[PDB]
């Protein structure tokens, strides 16, 4: 079920990217 | 719900610009919100260019695949995010993309089906929570921080 690894990483860069404006 | 227009339009407008013809002058964004949001998922792709440059020209089943991951990417711990909203969109108009380098009706149907998919999924179980981040203005104020 490929989907579900390309959702991991769809979640890791979505966090890191938030973790870039939250706050500043 | 004009909460749910105002998800729809935005969706359409970013989508609609990610599916248009190869070569056509670029659609002017039809709201502050769609300006910020194509910003920030073309440097969302600059960081992460070979991971989205991999699906970029993407042969299989567009729908099924974001359709797939929709409620994973949105929902699982920590929880939803503004980066995450902003990468699932942005993974979904990167498989809609055609053009010169990629080939190296459909599409329509194709961008209206996930116009309805992630309008639901943000309107659904995460209406609360966009609620409470101020909605579409929110998302905007989030993007245009400032940096050093």
């Amino acid at each position: 079920r490929p989907e579900i690894w390309i959702a991991q990483e769809l979640r890791r860069i979505g966090d890191e990217f938030n973790a870039y404006y939250a706050r500043r | 719900d004009p909460l749910r227009e105002r998800t729809e339009l935005l969706l359409a407008d970013y989508l609609g610009y990610s599916a248009r013809e190869p070569g056509t002058p670029e659609p002017a964004p039809s709201t502050p919100e769609a300006a910020v949001l194509r910003s920030a998922a073309a440097r969302l792709r600059q960081i992460h260019r070979s991971f989205f440059s991999a699906y970029l020209g993407y042969p299989g089943n567009r729908f099924e695949l974001v359709a797939l991951m929709a409620d994973s990417v949105l929902s699982d711990s920590p929880g939803p995010t503004w980066g995450r909203v902003v990468t699932l969109v942005t993974f979904a108009g990167t498989l809609l993309e055609r053009g010169p380098l990629v080939t190296a009706g459909d599409v329509a149907r194709d961008s209206q089906r996930l116009v309805a998919l992630l309008s639901s999924r943000l309107m659904g179980q995460h209406r609360a929570w966009l609620q409470a981040q101020g909605g579409w203005d929110g998302f905007s104020h989030f993007f245009r921080t400032p940096f050093p």
